[PDB]
């Protein structure tokens, strides 16, 4: 058995050393031609950097306006992270919180919120007891809260959270709010994935689910800080894009045998979309109700 | 309408280009090519009859490296008599406020004179003679910015490079020399050294009336 | 101290605030979207609204027909207040111009506005559109509602 | 007259080595004889201060002055001239360092006063200048927190010496 | 009544450097979502706001070729046909103002 420490670190430099195996991949710098086909600014030409520039690297070179509101970009129609650096001449659209159609940046948020609620969960218990993340399921942002799916100690199967304790993952939530951590990406071969999730089953068999899927079994790792995580899409560029955060409930799910599965519950809201206190009050209530997938 | 008149000491053009053969780089009508050239390296004697062609390519290779270790020192004076008068803005402007980091390292085959032709009488009284010279040697080049950084090329690293420089004598004047007028990039040349920072090409700043017609 | 006092004192005095709105109105009957300084709109914007008014009360009405005789300054406009804008606004009760800030004017800075009567014929005015359905903060409220509907 | 602030932007600086940090980029760019008035020209190159070259553009393009619209036509040219001539990569990377206001050349023209009086008008002229550095605006100087007040009080209690004694 | 004293650059640095008279920073600027120009989210864009006004300054140049002279109203409505096409059947007795480009596209 690894310390917790020992564990953090050992994933950080494999996820370090295949991110700089990558970098190594590609040596000499190489053009591509990115095609901006926005609605505004049209047609505008970035010649970036291979493999190293970024649709943030595009929204730097056209405004601040483009760096601050927009949150996924869409290249050659797939949604891209903001900090995923682009591997060929493509077509960018960068998509913000108040379009249209914010079906996919709702989900890429819902995902980034679910992960922060994660890496809180991992890192409040105490070094006694036993922390395993299941999944994070993709619950429809109209059914009320994120939700992560945590297994926790034997020792603690009679336990309940208080609403200090609640308020406490909450803080620890705004403290990485605070931090203001960029949501790194990898994509990453299953058996490198398997390697970093070694020691955690249920990480192993989404892992396998998420390789499956895909026919080269490159899976998306994303990293806040210390902290990584198999995704099942792209993420919001920022954890300071979160403003009103909470962690509102914690539900035991039905087949308590074999295992019991926790869901944690908790809704959130960015700065460009914030709702006054009457409104984030029936918001809580109702992302402290259930959610069932 | 004065007497007096700008005594130019070059032309603005290359006499009858020699359009640079397909495969010349890439594997490691004749008598009539080499014909011109006779023709006009026997003007080139009649105007001073100590030339040799077979002298003048490592005079061209000493030219060259003086010339472009001038834009390493910014040796303006040097260049004026290494460089023509046609040659040195398009060299020195672009570098005005950078750094030019250039070496020589050595040169992969020996140089060729591959084409010498001679402009007529009626320019002024002036007679030039043009020469143009094959190169392939292996050269470094490292431009630095305002603020001392990197833009282009490495600092150490020697890369081959193929060009077709073509000198310039004023033959009429009595102190002429020759000196650098052009180079030829061929039409087929291989692309250059991408650059070291990402480029924005803005699309149409369109007036309010107007639409964007893709 | 001026509690109460619900008109504006423009212009020379009250028959030139008067002749000044009567000129803005017979500019916004004959073109349908004017340009003018926003205090001088709002003021006119309440003239404009009962001027649809009498002119749906109709053209044998003597009395609407005086007032606008008075009101429009180029009288071919009175045909047209009566048996083409009147009608357009047959169905609605009362809420007939439209008025929004545009920038600001370049020679004096003054705080600008444009008034449409609505119907028109012209390009629409770039309006402001509320947050569509589909944003989180929508979608959120939505689930709300659902839930709401639901459980009452 | 001086004219020195536009020779500024012709410092070549000496080659870096490899493992010094990278060295910001520093455009210099300013508009002289301006028909406004200088005090009025520092307010708002004192609004444009310490900000962003977008946001800073922003509060010029709705602010309501003449001088206004004058410092956009500068900061504009300058951030053109920013990434055409001395290698600034990204249009957006860059801040205001500097922003000031100088007199100009000035004409004195007379304004007849009643009786038999005159003033001497003076037609203003003013210059505005604007160094432009690459990276994000720097981070506020934070307010002084009590911890910090009282930091600076304790170590006041403990560097007092007694005076004039041995 | 006139100034006993002059004024000390100290003293008028304090009256005219004082927060109140310092320009105050805008924080209701925001990116139009039509054309990406920047607009004040309490009033109409001003790029969106000329393109409409040029065109409806076109539209009443040729309202004026059509109406030929002062004093000249229709009393019947009007309606704008661009090129390539036809009058609806809605839009039966009604002035057609004809204009000789595409239809625009925020122009229903
Ligand atoms: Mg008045
Ligand atoms: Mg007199
Ligand atoms: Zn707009």
């Amino acid at each position: 058995q690894l310390s917790p420490t020992e564990l953090t670190e050992m994933r950080n430099d494999l996820f370090n050393k295949e991110k700089a195996r990558q970098l190594s991949l590609t040596p000499r710098t190489e053009k591509i031609e990115v095609k901006h086909v926005g609605k505004t600014d049209p047609g505008t030409v970035f010649v970036m950097n291979k493999n190293i520039s970024t649709p943030y690297s595009c929204a730097m070179h056209l405004s601040e306006w483009y760096c601050r509101k927009s949150i996924l970009a869409l290249v050659d129609g797939q949604p891209w992270d903001m900090y995923k650096p682009l591997t060929k001449s493509c077509e960018i659209k960068f998509l913000t919180f108040k379009d249209c159609d914010p079906g996919e940046v709702n989900k890429a948020y819902w995902r980034s919120c679910a992960m922060m609620m994660g890496c809180v969960i991992e890192r409040a218990f105490k070094d006694e007891y036993m922390v395993n993340l299941v999944r994070a399921p993709e619950v429809p942002v109209i059914s009320g809260a994120f939700c992560y799916d945590v297994v926790l100690d034997s020792k603690l199967d009679e336990w309940m959270p208080t609403k200090e304790n609640l308020r406490s993952f909450t803080k620890d939530a705004h403290a990485l709010i605070y931090k203001d951590l960029p949501f790194e990406t990898l994509e990453v071969e299953a058996k490198v994935a398997l390697e970093i999730f070694q020691h955690s089953k249920y990480k192993v068999d989404f892992i396998e689910e998420k390789a499956s899927q895909n026919p080269e079994r490159i899976v998306k790792l994303h990293r806040i800080g210390d902290f990584i995580d198999v995704s099942e899409g792209p993420l919001i560029p920022r954890t300071s894009i979160c403003f009103q955060y909470e962690v509102s409930a914690v539900h035991n799910l039905q087949p308590t045998q074999p295992s019991l599965i926790r869901r944690f519950q908790g809704v959130s809201l960015p700065v460009h979309l914030r709702a006054h206190f009457t409104i984030w009050d029936k918001l809580l209530e109702r992302s402290r109700k259930m959610v069932t997938e | 309408k004065s007497d007096r008149s700008i005594h130019l000491a070059c032309t603005a053009g290359i006499f009858d280009a020699y359009v640079p053969p397909e495969g010349d780089a890439r594997i490691s009508e004749r008598m009539k090519k080499t014909m011109a050239s006779q023709v006009s390296i026997r003007r080139i004697k009649d105007y001073d009859a100590n030339f040799k062609i077979k002298d003048f390519p490592e005079k061209a290779k000493d030219i060259f490296i003086e010339a472009h270790l001038c834009l390493n020192n910014s040796d303006h004076d040097r260049l004026h008599t290494l460089v023509t008068e046609h040659c040195f803005p398009d060299m020195t402007w672009d570098i005005k406020y950078k750094t030019v980091r250039w070496s020589f390292v050595e040169s992969l085959e020996p140089s060729h004179v591959v084409q010498v032709r001679c402009s007529s009488m009626m320019n002024q009284g002036n007679v030039y003679g043009q020469i143009t010279v094959r190169m392939h040697t292996r050269q470094t080049l490292a431009i630095y910015d305002r603020f001392g950084r990197l833009m282009y090329g490495q600092e150490d690293v020697p890369k081959d490079v193929l060009e077709y420089v073509v000198f310039e004598k004023q033959l009429t004047n009595p102190y002429g020399s020759w000196r650098m007028h052009t180079k030829i990039v061929p039409p087929w040349a291989p692309p250059k050294q991408p650059i070291l920072k990402t480029v924005m090409i803005p699309g149409p700043q369109l007036k309010p009336e107007e639409e964007y017609e893709e | 101290i001026s509690h109460g006092r619900v008109f504006r004192r423009m212009g020379l005095g009250p028959e030139s605030r008067i002749h000044l709105l009567r000129n803005l109105l017979t500019g916004l009957v004959r073109h349908e979207r004017i340009e003018a300084p926003w205090a001088r709109v709002d003021e006119m914007r309440g003239y404009a609204e009962k001027l649809i008014d009498y002119g749906k009360l109709g053209d044998t009405n003597e009395r609407a027909m005086r007032m606008a005789d008075f009101w429009l300054t180029e009288k071919d406009l009175i045909p047209k207040l009566f048996q083409v804008l009147a009608p357009r606004y047959k169905d609605q009760t009362g809420g007939y111009t439209r008025m929004l800030q545009i920038p600001n004017r370049s020679l004096d800075r003054a705080k600008m506005a444009v008034i449409e009567y609505k119907g028109n014929c012209l390009p629409p005015l770039p309006l402001p559109r509320r947050d569509s359905h589909l944003t989180l903060l929508n979608q959120l409220l939505q689930g709300l509602r659902q839930d709401l509907r639901q459980s009452q | 007259i001086s004219r020195k602030w536009e020779k500024k932007n012709k410092i070549v600086y000496p080659p870096q080595l490899p493992g010094e940090p990278r060295r910001p980029a520093e455009i210099y760019h300013c508009r002289r004889q301006i028909k406004y008035s200088k005090d009025k020209m520092w307010y708002l190159a004192k609004l444009i201060r310490g900000m962003s070259i977008d946001q800073a553009l922003a509060q010029l393009e709705f602010n309501d002055k003449k001088g206004a619209k004058i410092i956009k036509e500068v900061l504009l040219e300058a951030q053109d001239m920013a990434v055409r001539d001395h290698n600034v990569e990204f249009r957006s990377n860059l801040y205001i360092a500097e922003s000031t206001s100088g007199r100009g050349q000035c004409l004195k023209r007379i304004r007849y006063h009643g009786r038999g009086r005159f003033g001497i008008m003076e037609k203003v002229y003013c210059h505005y200048f604007v160094k432009l550095v690459e990276g994000p605006p720097p981070p506020p100087e934070p307010p002084k927190t009590a911890v910090a007040h009282a930091k600076e009080y304790i170590q006041q209690l403990r560097s007092r010496t007694i005076v004039h004694t041995l | 009544a006139a100034p006993k004293n002059r004024r000390t650059i100290e003293v008028n640095r304090c009256r005219r450097r004082n927060p109140q008279k310092l320009i105050k920073v805008k924080n209701n600027i925001d990116v139009c979502p039509e054309c990406g120009h920047l607009k004040q989210k309490h009033v109409l864009c001003a790029y969106c706001y000329e393109k409409v006004c040029k065109e409806t300054a076109e539209i009443r140049r040729q309202i004026g070729k059509q109406e030929g002279g002062p004093f000249k109203a229709p009393t019947i409505e009007t309606v704008v046909l661009y090129t390539g096409e036809t009058p609806s059947e809605q839009d039966q007795g009604k002035r057609i103002i004809e204009r000789d480009r595409k239809r625009p596209s925020w122009f229903t």
